[PDB]
């Protein structure tokens, strides 16, 4: 009380007011945009949703006593908002419920009274007119309730708040959907609630009911219109299958599902990581590494997000598999710098033909290699080491004997030296030929590029692609 | 009022598909 | 902006190249020059 | 497409004879043709706006014809004054 | 109802009336109740014990009778039974033998894409123990390294049975690739090259390549047919398609008009 | 239900159909206003 | 699972497969695409009597893939199991494609009255009039009158306006729809000549709209017949009115 009690009056009063005016003016701005000019493509629905991800999760984490988050439910318990005097009667109440809470105390939450703070706010003459207002005011208690992590009759209060909000979501898409279109708001609320519906299960069990409900919501979607609804519901259906053992259900999912080319640079980073993980495991490597690259160079405007740490983590693993030497010292950035020691030590022994060190690196860091999720190297790196040595010789030399390469690769068998290079040419490691007479392994023809149409094939991929950059940039720029 | 609006949304669609056509056509001849 | 993941957190001019440290075998060039000459 | 100025007038003057039943399209198509480069297409757009909307207080056609009477070319001012008198 | 649980299985199975009686046994279990909800209630888990046991013996009968489309069929019935939402029904000892039969059959089909996408449901059952799963992933490791000799020295090394129908398809899927790797621009080699590239000291196997394919043994010399064609001269096929590629540029340097 | 069970039987045929007639007009309005102002750029060049 | 069962040839096992097909088809997605290929080739030889469930789940998977014609060819081929359903998110989309397939057929067949018409299934029109009875019983007849003009069918149009719902109002809502908006003139007279049917045999002489419609048509001799009847019944009140409207509206040669 002498030390921290003086710092108790300054935190409530001004952030209680300035946050409430922002969400009410935007909530009033969402109202006028819902009432007229529903073309809200560049409107404040996005930036307010960009606020609700960032600010409300890093500013407040508890229910904010002296009536800041706990006081919004007795503030919003008495709302009708139907007729123009009835709204102005409620507009009289908006000033009065803030003035009493701003002066004095009104109604306190003691972490148990969530049932009077969720039914009577849904009740007491509420309507269907202000649907994002009812959508946000039901989703705003979802953040501090999970973030408290107290676990004393809290899961069923989460479970009731989900099933209520999911019942409110069905009543919007089916009943009176004329010019409301809250899908830009209701998608991320569906994403954030399922994260909590998974993690709270993941404290205790699995999740199967969350996905059978997710197949139904995707079934009743996908027929109307695809505007980031089908995009975000796809990855939630795909992240769980990648979380468990099965890959076949994800494989048939990624097979036939066309895309709306509209996900606002937030799902494109995520999805191109998942399908790059899928094409890695069914051994389609060249298409995998380029779309693993495409997600990484998409949005580098993140500070230790973990995702940029993870898509970078798999990208150096797969470029070892193609023998395409992922950058031997460029991947120490100030962002990660610590998730490279199990991998800079890995690519060291992969580069040389050493195995006793490579077995030492693998056995020492095997606990790390299982935890992160890339323990699919155990079968795929013994192939890489034995093909790295024959690739280095075929790149350096031009005409080597089979006895000379068999002693160079510490193999001690000049009878399967023909077998290694036969598998090298069959797998496409190097283009060469073996003369089965006395051990002639010759290289290719004299390299001529500029005289056999090869600059045309590279340039034709460039012309048609960069005019497509132009045609996409023309059909985005003009607005009223 | 569920059928009278439905034809009006077509006529606003069909006029606008014409109104996007000739302005797009005019821009060729205006370059000449 | 979380993406539902986890974070864990010359020599210093932000330089290197592909090898730069790969060779360490005897790496002094007084011996490697000298051993080569005496084997002749 | 055509290059004679007379046929370009009689093309754009024919908008009023075909769209007089719906006055909600004649300001939508004249307003971008009444700012052309030659006076003839600006002229025939002005008379089409008057003969489309006969006796309705539009305030949009009157908005469109307000710079039409303020033009240096003499006869395109003439067609603005007649179309203002018709509306 | 409890009809021929363990008949002639421990010693021999020469009869085919067992197969139709098992088929009538496969009728009655599915006529009892469906395995589709599968929530709880250990009573209906008792008939899930019996239904998975009568198909594992049906899988052992199917591999014994030289039947390829059934061995994938009864395994798909079992693998869909291992796919349970609420997985229960404690550990049967025939499970680790059964996945080794499936994974080696999948390695024998020349399915390298399906081989690795199956290997996720076993957390630590690949390295520490479980030689039934360790033997194919050691074998697949041998095919990727390039040691044909290590493949066939381990061919006479099986935990339980002889793996007879699995190694013979494995013998089939290698030699045609070896025949596919030697049928090249090569003209002639002596018998000692087929002693090294191919195998044993004059069996009926070299007759099989002589009766099916060429490789005619004459005066101690084989003769593999070989030729090559020649085509740098055709500027004409990059004449038509390049003219298409140049116009579709100039088609698209305009036309958003 | 005289209106409740029938909201997804006969009225849903119209309300789920007008949305395509609503969004395409809303989408091509972005496209129509593109072509007009591009025409207003080149027409301002030729007159001057 | 079900793929293993459909590789055998007992109809008692076919019944237990289709029972699992239509149950979890929302979960079991295009993994079943190999099995449906075995459904389609075995659809040509029906053999057993459970081809309705086979045609049902064939539409269920082709909708999830996105095939719309083959979803409708097997919606019609299904039969009684397809017709009995009316409460699903699935059943409402495929009848919406069916009316769309029907109304683009009749407008196509409206251009050729002289022979060469396309053959019309009875099962597609089995759900057209079934939905019309749903439109009658719902008591919202604006829904009923909207499809009745988009179907290019006249006696279902006559049946709605003859019904005692809102006899002047719904009829005047129908005339305001046809007088204001119309593009094709081929059925314009056909809608016009069936309007003047209902004014004749309704209850009462109201000979102002028939003379209004016959000005819109070309009936010189049919106006002169009913004007003689107005004088014959000693009715010169509205006859004096209607000749001025005939003078004011129509100008010459009529």
């Amino acid at each position: 009380p002498p030390g921290g009690g003086e710092q108790e009056p300054p935190p409530p009063p001004a952030p209680q007011d300035v946050e409430m005016k922002e969400e009410a003016a935007t909530g009033g701005g969402s109202t006028g945009e819902a009432d007229g000019k529903t073309a809200a493509a560049a409107a404040e629905h996005s930036q307010r949703e960009l606020d609700t991800v960032t600010l409300e999760d890093i500013k407040e984490h508890v229910k904010q006593l002296e009536k800041a988050v706990s006081g919004k439910e007795p503030r919003f318990v008495l709302r009708a908002l139907r007729m123009l005097p009835s709204t102005s009667r409620r507009l009289n109440h908006y000033v009065l419920y803030k003035a009493v809470q701003g002066f004095f105390t009104s109604n306190n939450a003691t972490r148990d009274f969530l049932l009077p703070f969720l039914e009577e706010p849904m009740d007491t003459e509420a309507d269907l007119q202000f649907r994002p207002r009812t959508g946000k005011a039901a989703s705003t208690p979802l953040l501090p309730e999970v973030e408290a992590y107290l676990q004393l009759l809290v899961v069923i209060f989460m479970m009731n708040s989900k099933r209520y909000k999911e019942a409110q979501k069905i009543s919007d898409d089916l009943m009176q959907k004329i010019s409301t279109q809250n899908r830009r708001a209701l998608d991320l609320v569906a994403a954030k609630c399922y994260y909590y519906h998974a993690r709270v299960y993941e404290f205790l069990d699995k999740l199967d009911v969350v996905r059978s409900f997710l197949h139904a919501r995707l079934r009743t979607a996908t027929l109307r219109h695809d505007a980031d609804g089908q995009a975000t519901l796809l990855n939630l259906l795909l992240r769980n299958y990648l979380h468990y053992s099965l890959y076949d259900q994800a494989e048939k999912l990624v097979s036939k599902s066309v895309f709306p080319e509209q996900a606002n640079n937030n799902e494109w980073a995520r999805y191109l990581y998942y399908t790059g993980r899928i094409k890695a495991i069914q051994l389609e490597y060249s298409e995998a590494r380029r779309t693993m690259t495409n997600a990484l160079r998409k949005a580098p405007q993140h500070t230790a997000v973990g995702f940029k740490q993870t898509v970078h983590k798999l990208l150096i693993v797969v470029e070892l598999l193609l023998g395409e030497i992922p950058d031997r010292l460029q991947f120490r950035q100030p962002s990660l710098k610590r998730s490279l020691m199990p991998y800079f030590l890995l690519t060291q022994a992969v580069r040389t033909g050493n195995l006793a060190k490579f077995n030492q690196v693998l056995d020492q860091f095997g606990e790390k290699f299982q935890a992160d999720g890339t323990y699919t190297l155990i079968i795929r790196l013994r192939h890489n080491v034995i093909k790295t040595g024959v690739r280095m010789i075929s790149l350096s030399y031009s005409r080597i004997s089979l006895a000379d390469i068999a002693q160079k690769l510490q193999l001690d068998s000049p009878e399967d030296a023909e077998f290694i290079v036969a598998k090298a040419i069959r797998d496409g490691v190097i283009e060469a030929s073996i003369n089965h007479e006395k051990g002639y392994v010759q290289s290719k023809e004299m390299i001529d590029i500029y005289s056999t149409r090869e600059p045309q094939l590279a340039f034709h991929q460039r012309i048609s692609f960069c005019l497509d950059i132009h045609n996409m940039s023309v059909k985005a720029m003009r607005f009223p | 009022d569920l059928y009278s609006r439905y034809k009006k949304l077509q006529q606003e669609l069909e006029f606008l598909e014409v109104q996007e056509e000739y302005i797009k056509d005019e821009q060729k001849n205006l370059k000449k | 902006m979380s993406e539902k993941k986890q974070p864990v957190d010359e020599d210093n001019w932000d330089d290197d190249n592909v090898e730069d440290d790969f060779s360490n075998q005897l790496r002094a060039e007084l011996e490697k020059h000298g051993y080569k000459m005496e084997t002749s | 497409s055509d290059v004679n100025d007379d046929v370009r007038r009689a093309a754009v003057e024919s908008l009023g004879f075909i769209l007089f039943r719906t006055p909600e399209q004649c300001p939508s198509v004249v307003s971008l043709l009444s700012e052309s480069y030659n006076p003839h297409v600006r002229y025939g757009a002005a008379m089409a706006l008057g003969i489309c909307c006969a006796g309705t207080g539009n305030k949009e056609a009157i908005n469109l014809l307000e710079p039409m009477t303020n033009d240096p070319v003499n006869y395109v001012r003439q067609g603005a004054l007649i179309a203002s008198a018709l509306i | 109802m409890y009809e021929q649980l363990k008949g002639e299985w421990n010693r021999k199975s020469p009869n085919l009336s067992k197969c139709g009686e098992e088929l009538g046994r496969l009728k009655l279990v599915l006529l009892e109740l469906n395995f589709l909800p599968t929530t709880g209630t250990k009573l209906t888990k008792q008939q899930l014990i019996l239904a998975r046991d009568i198909l594992e013996i049906g899988a052992q009968w199917s591999i014994l009778r030289k039947d390829i489309p059934s061995f994938e069929r009864y395994m798909a019935q079992l693998k869909c039974y291992y796919f349970d939402y609420k997985e229960q029904l404690p550990e049967s000892a025939y499970m680790h033998q059964l996945l080794g039969l499936n994974l080696l059959f999948l390695l024998s089909q020349n399915r390298v894409a399906e081989f690795h996408t199956e290997l996720e449901r076993l957390p630590a059952k690949d390295i520490q123990t479980n030689v039934y799963i360790k033997h194919p992933v050691s074998l697949e490791q041998y095919l990727m390294e390039g040691s044909y000799n290590k493949v066939f020295l381990a061919k006479g090394n099986i935990p339980a049975e002889s793996y007879t129908f699995f190694i013979d398809i494995l013998l089939d899927t290698i030699r045609d690739e070896i025949a596919g790797c030697i049928e090249k621009a090569y003209e002639k080699i002596l018998f000692t090259e087929a002693t090294r590239i191919l195998f044993f000291n004059t069996p009926k196997k070299m007759t099989d390549y002589a009766k099916k394919r060429g490789w005619v043994l004459g005066p101690n010399n084989y003769y593999s047919f070989a030729s090559q064609q020649q085509k740098p001269e055709d500027t004409t096929i990059p004449s038509t398609e390049l003219a298409k590629q140049v116009i579709e540029y100039a088609r698209q340097l305009e036309m958003i008009v | 239900l005289e209106e409740g069970k029938a909201g997804s039987g006969l009225r849903q045929y119209y309300l789920s159909k007008i949305e395509e007639l609503q969004l395409i007009v809303n989408d091509k309005s972005q496209n129509l206003r593109r072509l007009q102002a591009q025409r207003n750029e080149l027409n301002a060049k030729v007159r001057l | 699972g079900i793929i293993s069962l459909l590789d055998e040839d007992e109809p008692q096992l076919k019944e237990f497969a289709l029972h699992k097909l239509n149950a979890v088809v929302n979960d079991f997605w295009a993994e079943i695409s190999e099995s449906v290929d075995k459904i389609e080739v075995l659809y040509e030889d029906e053999g057993f009597r459970s081809r309705q469930f086979a045609a049902l789940v064939a539409s269920k998977v082709f909708y999830h893939l996105g095939a719309f014609e083959e979803s409708l060819n097997y919606a019609l081929g299904a039969g009684d199991l397809f017709n009995v359903n009316d409460n699903s998110e699935y059943v409402e989309t495929i009848i919406a494609k069916c009316i769309d397939h029907y109304t683009k057929q009749c407008v196509e067949n409206a251009d050729l009255p002289e022979g060469e018409k396309k053959p019309i299934d009875q099962r597609l029109e089995g759900i057209v009039n079934k939905m019309f009875q749903r439109c009658l019983d719902d008591h919202k007849y604006k829904q009923a009158i909207g499809i009745a003009l988009e179907t290019r069918r006249l006696d279902v149009f006559e049946k709605t306006i003859l019904e005692s719902n809102d006899v002047p109002g719904m009829l005047a809502y129908s005339l305001k729809l046809c007088m204001s908006l119309m593009q094709n003139k081929q059925f314009r007279n056909k809608v016009l000549r069936v309007l003047v049917k209902i004014y004749m045999n309704l209850e009462k002489p109201d000979f102002i709209n028939v003379c209004q419609c016959l000005i819109f048509l070309d009936d010189p001799q049919a106006v002169s017949d009913i004007l003689e009847k107005l004088v014959k019944e000693d009715n010169l009140l509205m006859a004096y009115q209607i000749c001025f409207d005939l003078y004011e509206s129509a100008s010459q040669q009529f």
